[PDB]
């Protein structure tokens, strides 16, 4: 019944001491942080506390959007050596590092999705031309399903697949997605294999990447601009926001101390030494 | 449901 | 459906309340209520088989 | 307490299995979870487990390391470190799932002349870094998982510039506690110090800890268990001092599903 | 952040007396320090670190 | 109980007057001010007032968003000599005076703020050319966070910091933030410093500006284009509007009377004469 | 949760009233409500210790 | 005029001394050695405000023919309920002639003016060695 | 206690500050009398007293001397020893009048191959032997206050002959308590021991002692606090062995009256 | 119909 809004304990006061009571001797090696306050060390006044940790509940430290990936499409035609661009992007939150290292802070999290979408587009040349307001494409695909290969190919039909159609120009695009997990909840960190390596079998075929588990873990998002080309070129980058909605969180970590380098844990080298020079007896 | 001012 | 909550008022001009309906089936569609709880920090800070009597000896 | 029980002297006894300590500095359960069988309401394999209890559940004493002036510390992973442990390792390759909880007890004593300090800290999901800057994620499963033996830590980061043959293992620096994340925050895992003018042990009851209620044994660690010299060993002024560390661990309430023919992993 | 209007002080390590051993025993040895908050202390207004960055 | 918009008092009907009663003789030196009413030294009928104070509660004095600002921003190529354009601002209403000297009428206050933004774009060059419609990022960095250096560097990530994604020719941008600072008021006026000069130190180190307080009081607002560059110029402005919502304020001041020079009260050479002539006895 | 209070009528063509909803759960997103209070102006025009009476000389 | 919030600690701190008003502004064109002293018009209050609306703050008028004392009873003011008493001032005492001294018909008469200020309800947190500060 | 309470681990806190000791001999109060305020049944001025409370009563540690083979012994005066600290000091040189109480406690840890004893005496009115056989209650108000620094005790009586410039300092006999009595008999005042095997510090509560209610701080000192070897330091075989001592003290329950300018002493 | 928190 103690909510995330209420006020913080009050100060008592507290006067001077002469005992066998020692508050202030610990022992760290068991492995406990020892539960001081104030009115324990020094003497005190009475205070009414009206503070709160309200901003840092686990759901108030997660809840903003944060750009996860930036899309590239175009509006061009498609000739013999080079057609038009759509994109198709793996969802994951660790192409980008903000909300990557604010989720790794955790072990684990369960929580609701909401996916934002921002859309721009520009000339790319030249020429006066013009171009009219273009309709995007959004489709999910998940693994499994048949990924576009072309523009305009069949899977856009989307009978099955959730597709978010946006104009250019209107309110960035929203959805949101349940917790879609396969485990009880998300790893952030998963110690293991998809594959056991079999005596009777070839190197080859049980190897499998560290710290993997499904190739496709979530799937794709696949866009493109439904319009068919301009004489002008346009090109447009969708930008997507994702934010962690009723969040729950397990196991805490120390946050990432060094540069991001891929989708594990791996470090490069160069980039070890974040702390900088400052002397001992120095302020 | 309703407040009166 | 309407849910009425109160707000924690910071700067001032009774208890101000808002309202709250959820328009839709799927709870993921929901916002966000930001009624959420605390708990004490012990399984992090004090995880220690024998309680720990912050005034004793830690170690006798 | 008058009749003398004391925070130091602890007896810890499963199966046929007794480890005693006159100086301990008391013991943690990890998140405040004792280890606990997995309930109906959270079970999900259908088939009876099997529970072998006592002769899985006791406590096995792995290869016992030296802790010198330049040991940076040492890793193990569980349940790899326990795969060869008499029936809890069998049940662990004849079943396709398995879960356990563990007590893990590090010793490690000295003299009152001697001076130093273990970080002994037990990690959920210890994914450790690799030797690698042209390929991430690639270290081999066979290097992953050394069983018993453990790995170690490194002060320094080494790139593997074989190509053609490359080592396919990790390379875990210590300051970065082998993950890319700064040693001085590793005390928010679960964790105990023997400081040898305290204490000669560690002593951490592990609860099963998962995103499932029971998976792979064989592909997937729950718990790392790593040692690093907070305070590096020394001994009056000898030069080149010598204290043994032994690791002894114990399986709690492990059960297991999907029973087949044993699995023969590729090890080397 | 650093700033005057709002800075916090001084923390300090002095010997009061000074580490005394006998004989056959190290004469240098460390101590490590810890720091953690109390049940009092809270933070406010949400922000980007600059802990982590993503250059290109 | 008495509210704002309440009627003023009636005039209540007095007749002739011939006593020891002195309403008119006062003396001033005691710091008070005669709290006379018409009654008092001329004879009144009975009148009943009908007009409130309403509009002059401290809440309508200032119920009004004021300009404090102007961002310029553009949508160029970025080139070796010279990079596409993005805007920060230092959050202040000492960039523009009428806001200011409102408030200034006061020592200290206490509101909820509430920000619009109006934006407005042109064509710089004289080629035919087109761009498609823009869309800004207006990113809050608070003291401590990492400022933006490049239109499209890391930070316009935003995992944590507040953003508005403004679209081009909708409805202007609104938001509002609660009362943020860290003392119990606001100080429009402080007389101080945010150091102080010890001997034992050289005066370079002890120094610091008269009447400041935290060097970053409240942080600074980044605003750029999302889009990437048109083959033709255009350059954007974004006006932001302040208004204090649920004010209270304390000790009267009086207002400015020579023009503001500076976000102190120092003045400049050649501004010092508000009054204009005019004679004693005309009227 | 709906707030209802009176205008005050300037111009006319009962009570009339108007109707309030909060939106959010933030205070600070509030509209104001501009439902406010008077104070005599007592202690900037009459900041004295003594009381004054003003039929009374200020000085005696 | 050439810098603006540029008084230092020691000109903003007279200590018991005080400072004075002047008549006239006069910028200081030394750039090389800044004064870095304040320049307080009377009329404008040494502010930039007009004096005569320095009735709104609590005042005393000391006129001659009528009273030969002000008495000022001052509370605590901040907006913060205890702050550095040695980085900052929470009260100013400006004292203006409002009407010139005036004696039968002496050219040049004086009389003294005596400040006597008595601390009220003080209260100190933060106890630590003594500062001392750079006030010359 | 059961809970662990031991009479030799102590913690002390007034004001902003807290002594910890794990090596006591239990803590003395002198004559069974705690510090306390002027009760108005035996006050004598008039005036409001100004009591500073905690900017005053806290401990205040003096200079570090050192206990050697060679060391005759110490001695303070109290107040004297306090004049120049914080706003105690400030408090006694600002008025006519002071009483206070004080907490002495004295640090001094060696090691389990150390040995030597320490008596440590809180002697009220603690009057010295004076230098001079040419005139007697000779010494200077500068020698006879020290402050912080103290004075020392010798093992032998050596009289100024110097009668054109007398040195007009104590010349305080160890054997003879630095007054003409028996050390042997100083455990009439309340003391404690330091003995290096057993503690490693004296506590000593010390109430308001005189034949008056209030009086000059500056004019006299109320408790002597004399520290003697009873029995010499010792260590291994070292031939010059060192170990530090440390003083710290805090004033209690102390009030002030009489309020004028400052004192300003002659105290060289 | 209504939910008070
Ligand atoms: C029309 C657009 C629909 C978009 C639907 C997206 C659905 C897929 C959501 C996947 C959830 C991803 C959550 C984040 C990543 C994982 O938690 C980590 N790798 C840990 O497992
Ligand atoms: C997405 C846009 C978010 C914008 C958030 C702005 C938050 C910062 C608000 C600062 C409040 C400024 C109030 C005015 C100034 C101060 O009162 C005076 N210098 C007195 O202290
Ligand atoms: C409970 O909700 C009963 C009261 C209904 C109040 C008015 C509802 C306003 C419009 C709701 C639309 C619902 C969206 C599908
Ligand atoms: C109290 O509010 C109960 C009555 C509800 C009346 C209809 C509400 C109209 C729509 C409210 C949307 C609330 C916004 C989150």
């Amino acid at each position: 019944a103690a909510t995330s809004r209420d006020a913080l304990p009050n100060t008592e006061a507290s006067g001077p001491t002469h005992s066998k009571e020692i508050p202030a001797l610990t022992a760290v090696e068991t492995g406990a942080t020892n539960p001081l306050v104030p009115s324990d060390t020094v003497q005190t006044r009475h205070v009414v506390q009206h503070r709160s940790r309200s901003e840092s509940s686990i759901e108030s430290f997660f809840a903003r959007g944060a750009c996860v990936t930036i899309m590239t499409v175009d509006n061009s035609a498609s000739t013999t050596n080079k057609d038009k661009l759509f994109a198709v992007w793996k969802i994951t939150y660790k192409d980008t590092v903000q909300l990557r290292r604010k989720l790794e802070f955790f072990t684990y999290s369960r929580f609701d999705m909401e996916l934002t979408f921002v859309v721009t587009a520009n000339f790319t040349e030249t020429n006066n031309g013009h171009a009219l307001n273009q309709v995007y494409q959004i489709m999910y695909v998940p693994p499994g399903a048949p990924v576009p290969e072309k523009w305009d190919d069949y899977t856009w039909q989307t009978s099955s697949n959730p597709s978010i159609f946006y104009t250019y120009g209107t309110a960035p695009a929203r959805i949101s997605v349940p917790y879609v997990g396969i485990s009880n909840a998300y790893s952030h960190f998963y110690d293991g294999f998809s594959k056991v390596p079999l005596k009777d079998q070839s190197a080859a075929l049980g190897d499998s990447l560290y710290g993997a588990a499904s190739l496709n873990d979530f799937g794709i998002l696949a866009v493109r601009v439904v319009n068919d080309h301009n004489p002008t070129k346009v090109t447009s980058k969708i930008r997507v926001y994702l934010k962690p909605k009723h969040i729950r969180v397990w196991c805490p970590r120390p946050p990432r101390a060094v540069a991001y380098y891929g989708p594990g844990v791996d470090y490069k080298d160069g980039t070890l030494t974040p702390l900088s020079t400052k002397d001992l007896t120095t302020y | 449901g309703s407040s009166s001012t | 459906g309407a849910q009425v909550s109160s707000q924690k008022v910071g700067a001032h001009e009774s208890t101000i309340n808002y309202t709250t309906i959820n328009y839709y089936r799927d709870s993921a569609s929901n916002a966000a209520s930001k009624q959420d709880f605390s708990q004490d920090p012990s399984k992090f800070t004090e995880p220690i088989k024998d309680v720990l009597i912050k005034t004793a000896p830690m170690l006798n | 307490e008058a009749c003398g029980y004391s925070d130091r002297v602890l007896q810890l006894t499963l199966g046929n299995s007794t480890i005693t300590t006159q100086e301990a500095a008391n013991s943690v359960v990890a998140y405040g979870r004792w280890p606990e069988y997995l309930r109906d309401s959270e079970a999900n394999p259908v088939d009876q487990p099997t529970e072998p209890d006592v002769a899985a559940c006791r406590f096995y004493t792995l290869d016992t390391v030296s802790w010198t002036k330049e040991s940076r510390g040492w890793w193990w992973k569980l349940p790899d470190a326990l795969r060869d442990m008499g029936l809890f390792g069998q049940n662990m390759y004849y079943h396709y799932l398995g879960r356990s909880g563990y007590t893990v007890h590090v010793q490690c004593n000295a003299s009152k002349f001697h001076q130093g300090a273990l970080g002994v800290f037990a990690v959920p999901e210890m994914c450790l870094a690799g030797d690698s800057n042209t390929t991430t994620m690639y270290t081999s499963y066979q290097n992953a998982n050394p069983g018993e033996k453990g790995g170690t830590f490194t002060g320094t980061f080494t790139p593997d510039n074989n190509q053609t043959s490359p080592a396919r293992r990790f390379c875990p620096v210590d300051y970065l506690l082998g993950n890319g994340t700064l040693l001085g925050n590793a005390f928010v895992f679960p964790h105990q110090i023997i400081n040898l003018r305290t204490n000669n042990c560690a002593t951490l009851v592990l609860p099963y800890v998962n995103s499932l209620s029971i998976d792979s044994m064989v592909k997937h660690n729950n718990w790392g268990i790593a040692i690093l010299p907070l305070a590096p060993l020394n001994f009056a002024s000898e030069s080149s001092p010598e204290i043994p560390i032994t690791l002894t661990i114990a399986p709690m309430c492990c059960e297991f599903n999907g029973l087949r023919n044993i699995t023969l992993p590729r090890l080397q | 952040i650093d700033d005057s209007f709002t800075e916090g002080g001084y923390i300090s390590v002095f010997y009061q007396t000074r580490i005394v051993v006998p004989l056959s025993t190290p004469r240098e040895m460390d101590i490590l320090g810890f720091v953690s908050a109390c049940n009092d202390f809270s933070v406010r207004l949400l922000r980007d670190t600059t802990h982590i960055e993503q250059k290109a």
